[PDB]
RNA sequence: AUAAACAUACUUUGAAUCGGCCAAGUCUGGUAAGCAGGACUGGCGAUGCGGGAUGAACCGAACGUCGAGAUAAAGUGCCAAAAAGAAACAUAACGAGUACCACAAAAGGUAUUCAUUCAUAUUGACAAUAGGACCUAUCGAAUGAAUGAGUCCUGAAAAUGGAUGGCAUUAUAAUUUCUUAACUGAUACUCGACCGUU
RNA sequence: UGUCGGCUCUUCCUAUCCAUUUCAAGCAGAAUUGAAAAAAGGUAUGAUUGUUCACCAUUUAAUAGGGAACGUGAGCUGGGU
RNA sequence: AAUGGCUGAAAGCCUCUCAAGCCAGAAUUUCGUCUAGAUGAAUACUUUGUCUUUUUCUUGUUACUUUAGUACAAUUGAAAAUUAUAUACGUUGUAUUUAUUAUCUCGUGUAUUACUCUAUCAAAAGGGUAGUGAAUACUGAGUUAACAAAAUUUAAAGCAUAA
């Protein structure tokens, strides 16, 4: 037969499967569209949030019927010291998508970036970009870097900088920083190379990045809750008193 | 029923060459040049010269013959026999269709770029929405005088269809049409000449 | 024998459904298939009536879990390889031994560029069509249900065919030069013993 | 299918034994081709094979099958409706040639099978009598069309291939 | 060193829709098209060479061999019947047979 | 404009068949697929009859001045007038049709020194370009 | 006329069974039913095998164990053993495709092909342009009306996602007819071997 | 095969009630009426009766019609039977 | 999409097209964005530089250990486009497996290469330069074969050290 009474189905497909995430830090999962006809800039950035705190603010809008006093908002702390970008990678399109060609990377690396590379590290002989950086300016290892940036130019169509967070400027007792990959949007790739290339090794901050009263796209995971029942996860309707085998579920 | 041979031809006038390379055809003339693409895989259009008039001389024209085929195929000879002479008119004596514009309270008041190549018409029924209306390419638009306008330009299948899309763009909805006799419309097509 | 080589088949204006029933049997007989460019294979039928055959196509999907039902592949690589396992054996190790020698790649690539190119005179849409009935490019087709690399195999393509041509200009001055040669040693006086052999059946 | 010529008396109280039925029949064999006699002179003149003798069956081969004829071909045909008299012009070699592609078209354009058609005379018409719309346009003289849209032909099944090296190419032909 | 062999495809046993005798293995000849083209092969031998990896301390060889004739033809395409001494794997359909040039008429 | 016409008089190659790569002459057009062949029976071999238009192969010589249904006396003055059977051993076809002929006599000792020499030949001709 | 000696005529004793069902160039009650009830015959019951993709009844054909060959129903784009050529009416659409069988109607169409009847057709028939329904000039070959037969489109709306069997085809790998002393195929037919009954 | 209804929940059909895009009117405007594309969204609160159904009082843009073993009893309730 | 239209035949006129070619138009479809997601990619460090099987150490993986066996650089594989295809020719008539004159030895230089290797410049190239070797054409001469043999493509045992 028919339902009774037509109601609105309760939670949202778009997120079926609900399956919890890894790693805490959300990877973005897609940058701004590339815009070819502008000075390359940064498009993003990564900052550990700390909490929440309430406002008197004054409305500038027009043809509006808010208070002249001020209007009480809520508002977030997102504490974000500079970054320390330790590269680049230059990514290619392909009938399977993009495909990292090469990746360049600085010569000195903090202690906060090697640790991503291993499980224990109090046990782990910390040789992490050792090789790499001891070979550095020798001329058969500096032929090969010059010729990485030379491969980038030619194939490749987007290129990103791995910049990674400073753990020691944070109360966090994490040590090992959280490293992203924040595309360059702007001219043509002879250029943005050239500005990934100036970048290496230099700390960047959030005002290079974002401006005044700009919306941005936050990105991140959810608090933890655990098991919960239907009446928490999808919002169903809770079964009158009397019945048998309980209340809070689907009937 | 299916006709052995079916053919057309078109004259070709004394200022204008025609050159054709695989049914791309490219027309030149005094106006300019013209280029369409007849995407026909059962037609050739191939010049030569025939003796058009009955007690005439031999006359360069463009033959387009469609062998064995059915009537519905064959239609397409003189569709294409006829679009190749708006392209010998058109860059010879260029297009032009004049445009009128009727209201019957409001006054409406067109806006026409410096170029001429778009237009603007606003106050339309007292609308406040302000619609633009772009022109294809190499068609320019220009106030003849007091509510007209005329639409130059050299192919007929663009300036024609410009003239479409000003008066598609200047319906009346949500009433009766049989009263509420606005919009813009064709008054008369001619030529430049 | 051992045929461990490759039938290269460049599929550049056949039907998809006459590539494929040649490849099926073929693939069963022990034979190596890659079908380059299955993306400007063509079917019958215009565009707007190709959408309805595939809206129908995308109806049928398991109502109580989607993730189980017909997963209905859009590039046109994996719409020459369904429509060729349609015609395999199915359930068995006979449809599937012959069905790991089958790829399609809609450009072209590396290794598969510079191979001897095949054709199926029974799959050709010249020989099997009415020239007026309307037919519809795979690639064409694949672009209006969501295929997201439309853009890359043209322009990999369009690199491909600049490459192409400047080795051919570099390949057809050497093989003139060597045909104009080889005339004028069949015409030497010290070669007249060989050449009246090869001239009496005709080689020369 | 082939033509016969095919005679008969009829010997009993209802018909004198000096009438000899005559008729020219189409038929794949000669026992197709008696089975039509027979059957036209019961539904005819009221004879039944068991009372009456065939005389003569003969076929009747072409004297010049060389020469291009116009045939015309009076037949009837039984649709859904009612029943119908038809007359079609074909162009052929022979006689028996001509017929069988008027089992052919009608079998196409109108759907009906072989055995509904009576083909009661056939004769041969002149250049200008070809009432056809397509077939009046190939009796002229100066005919000449381009035989285009080509297929390349192989001398026999045996150079076919399944597969074959390099592009296909139609022909002008 | 040479050739002396023309490659045929063990394509299957004769068969019906739903049945399959095993006795009678088919082929298709390499360069052979149609059924007019048989009358030469209907005869000569035709070996299944097939290879077994074989541990060092056995006697028998690592390359065997199943020998057999061609007996009719089959179909309009040059298909052919093979009868075997033993009858072929049918771990050998879609690979590749020998025909010889022995029992020769020429 | 195309070249090669299906007319009255056209010399036409008649591709399969008994008489396969034999020269035919049209002299009658039935319909728009069957044709009347008559490549003259004392001159080629193909005698006069219906054969389709998915058999034949048209070839670029028409023979002056033949009416349609031309008898065998007459066609055979006209085709022996304009030495058909000369013209058309120099074209493409012609060199084709003869050098399909001389390598179906050839025997295994002719097939060995062809092979053997045209090698050498064509091995010194690469050579001879630097 | 034809068949009939393991023919013909029986005698005694006795077991099982008398819930039946299906097909139709048949019938009765019923609006109708995979409904109820019958006459003649064949089957399922009691029955496998090859074919209809699957199916108690439909088509072929009834079975000891086998080997080789021609076959029957029916098919020969791939799954699937096996076919190439010829002609047409369709196909700008989930239209067409193995009967029983798993559906589609009345009606409408300046959609298309063929055929029939009638009329106007020349130095002048229609449309068109120009001038004064009708006439003239130019324009120069077919034109107009009615009827019949195929094919096609609308008519055509139901609940899990799906069924010419699937893939797929579209001058076909569809529908209708044909040509080639072509091909594929059952436990049935022929020959040979072996077991048993008479 | 646990045999009515209701509470809870999901999905499907279109022969569409509202919202979107269009034609027709005996469409001047407002209101309304007939039909076409379209099932992605939405379709209520209560008095009496065990009721499906019904009839009333309101509200909303609309308060459309149906299927899933007359959906749903080791999901409930036991009002009726 | 329904619908409104443009140019336009069929059918000299008319027509949005049960014709070719196009435009405007939905809460529609597809990219874009959101969530889950398989085969993958790059980089860092440890190794390995032809090879696997069996026992065996570890919570487990790789490297590692022992006795074996196996080949040792050098002729393969690309025009594109259209099919009513500029004109000419129809260049006919067997796709991969399957296009080398048995082996070895002695001989002169030249020339060639989608050949091998090294160095360099470059490179997600059948790339350029230089050198060397191989094969081949000019193009040789000579020895040997008779009986048997011309099958590798993988087996069996360990845990010292390092990550």
């Amino acid at each position: 037969s028919h339902r009774k009474f037509e109601a609105p189905r309760h939670g949202s497909l778009a997120f079926h499967p609900r399956k919890r995430v890894h790693k805490v830090r959300a990877t973005v999962s897609a940058f701004p569209k590339d815009n070819a006809a502008e000075k390359p800039h940064l498009t993003g950035f990564l900052g550990f949030k700390a909490g929440m705190t309430h406002v008197i603010r004054e409305v500038k809008r027009t043809n509006t019927k808010l208070p002249k006093d001020g209007v009480l908002e809520p508002v977030t702390i997102i504490e974000t010291p500079p970054m320390v970008v330790a590269g680049f990678v230059g990514y290619k399109k392909t009938t399977t998508g993009l495909k990292p060609i090469t990746a360049v990377f600085a010569e000195h690396i903090a202690d906060e970036f090697k640790r991503r590379y291993t499980k224990k590290w109090y046990k782990n002989t910390k040789n992490q970009f050792a090789v790499h950086t001891e070979k550095y300016n020798d001329v058969k290892a500096k032929s090969k870097r010059e010729r990485q940036i030379r491969l980038i130019k030619n194939r490749c169509d987007v290129v990103r900088v791995i910049a990674h967070t400073q753990m020691a400027l944070v109360p966090l007792k994490q040590k090992k920083a959280e490293v992203m990959e924040i595309q360059i949007n702007g001219g043509s790739i002879a250029e943005k190379v050239d500005f990934a290339v100036s970048l290496l090794e230099k700390q960047i901050s959030v005002n290079s990045v974002f401006g005044t009263d700009e919306c941005i796209d936050v990105c991140s995971v959810t608090k933890g809750h655990g098991y919960n029942g239907v009446i928490k996860r999808f919002g169903v309707r809770h079964l009158p008193r009397k019945t048998h085998r309980g209340l809070r579920k689907v009937a | 029923p299916r006709l052995l041979k079916k053919t057309e031809h078109v004259v070709i006038p004394e200022g204008v060459n025609i050159e054709i390379n695989r049914k791309n055809i490219k027309v030149t003339g005094p106006r300019g040049s013209l280029t369409r693409e007849f995407q026909h895989p059962k037609v050739d259009i191939y010049a030569s010269k025939l003796v058009v008039k009955k007690e005439g001389p031999k006359e360069n024209v463009v033959v387009i013959d469609m062998w064995y085929g059915n009537r519905r195929d064959s239609a397409v000879v003189r569709t294409i026999a006829s679009h190749i002479k708006n392209m010998i008119t058109g860059v010879t004596k260029g297009y032009q269709y004049k445009m009128r514009v009727v209201y019957a309270h409001f006054p409406v008041t067109l806006v026409i770029a410096d170029d001429g190549k778009s237009i603007q018409v606003q106050n339309f029924l007292g609308e406040k929405r302000t619609r633009h209306i772009e022109m294809y390419d190499g068609v320019v638009v220009k106030k003849l005088g007091k509510d007209e306008i005329c639409l130059e330009g050299n192919d007929v299948e663009k300036v024609s269809q410009s003239a479409a899309n000003i008066h598609a763009a200047n319906l009346v909805r949500n009433k009766d049409i049989r009263q509420f006799l606005d919009g813009v419309y064709v008054s008369e097509k001619c030529l430049i000449e | 024998s051992t045929n461990n080589k490759v039938t290269v088949i460049d599929c550049h204006g056949h039907v998809l459904g006459r590539v494929a029933s040649v490849v099926a049997k073929h693939l069963l007989l022990g034979q190596k298939f890659v079908l380059v460019r299955c993306e400007d294979l063509q079917v019958c039928g215009t565009l707007k009536m190709r959408l309805v055959q595939w809206e129908l196509y995308q109806r049928k999907r398991v109502n109580t879990n989607p993730t189980r039902g017909a997963f209905h592949h859009r590039s046109p690589a994996d719409m020459v390889r369904k429509a060729v396992r349609g015609m395999l054996p199915k359930n068995n190790y006979r449809g599937k031994l012959a069905l790991k020698n089958l790829k399609c790649f809609e450009g072209c690539p590396a290794p598969y560029d510079k191979m001897k190119k095949s054709s199926i005179p029974e799959a050709a849409a010249i020989y099997s069509f009415n020239p007026t009935r309307k037919r519809t490019l795979l690639g064409e087709l694949g672009t209006a249900v969501g295929w997201k690399y439309a853009d890359v195999v043209a322009k990999n393509e369009a690199e491909r065919k600049e490459r192409a041509a400047k080795w051919y200009a570099a390949k057809q001055l050497k093989q003139k030069a060597v045909a104009e040669a080889k005339e004028k040693i069949l015409a030497d006086e010290k070669y007249k013993a060989k050449v009246a052999i090869l001239k009496k059946f005709g080689y020369a | 299918m082939k033509e016969y010529y095919i005679t008969a008396r009829c010997t009993d109280k209802a018909h004198n034994p000096n009438e000899i039925f005559r008729s020219r029949v189409f038929a794949p064999n000669y026992v197709v081709a008696k089975s039509k006699f027979w059957m036209m002179l019961k539904k005819q003149h009221k004879v039944k094979k068991i009372n009456a003798e065939l005389l003569q069956c003969q076929p009747i081969f072409e004297k010049n099958p060389t020469v291009v004829k116009n045939y015309q071909i009076f037949l009837r045909y039984v649709s859904a409706g009612g029943i119908h008299n038809i007359t079609k012009q074909y162009r052929d070699v022979t006689r028996v040639g001509a017929v069988r592609q008027m089992y052919n078209d009608l079998a196409s354009q109108y759907r009906t099978r072989q055995d509904k058609i009576q083909l009661i005379s056939i004769t041969t018409v002149g250049d200008k009598a070809v009432k056809n719309p397509v077939l009046h346009q190939f009796v002229g003289h100066h005919v000449k069309f381009p035989m285009v849209h080509c297929k390349p032909v192989i001398a026999s099944k045996r150079f076919n291939l399944p597969i074959k090296a390099g592009k296909l190419t139609t022909k002008l032909c | 060193k040479c050739r002396l062999h023309v490659n045929a495809v063990f394509m299957g046993f004769q068969r019906a829709q739903r049945n399959q005798y095993p006795n009678v293995a088919l082929l298709q000849i390499s360069g052979v098209n149609t059924k007019e083209d048989t009358p030469f092969y209907i005869g000569k031998r035709v070996a299944y060479v097939y290879k077994v990896n074989v541990k060092k301390g056995s006697n028998k060889p690592a390359i065997r061999a199943i020998f057999g004739k061609i007996v009719a033809p089959h179909g309009n395409h040059g298909v052919v019947k093979a009868r075997f001494l033993h009858n072929l794997p049918p771990k050998a359909m879609g690979q590749n047979l020998k025909v010889f040039l022995y029992p020769s008429n020429i | 404009v195309f070249s090669r016409f299906v007319e009255v008089g056209r010399v036409v190659l008649m591709k399969t068949g008994p008489f396969a790569s034999k020269l035919a002459v049209i002299v009658e057009i039935l319909d728009h697929n069957r044709v009347l062949v008559d490549g003259p029976q004392a001159i080629t071999g193909v005698p006069r009859q219906v054969v389709n238009l998915n058999t034949i192969s048209l070839t670029s010589f028409v023979v002056n001045k033949v009416t349609r249904g031309m008898t065998h006396k007459k066609l055979c003055l006209r085709f022996t007038q304009d030495a058909i059977i000369k013209r058309f051993n120099k074209t493409a076809t012609g060199k084709a049709i003869e050098k399909r002929i001389l390598r179906e006599k050839m025997t295994d000792f002719d097939k060995f020194q062809v092979s053997i020499i045209n090698r050498k030949i064509n091995a010194a001709a690469k050579i001879a370009v630097s």
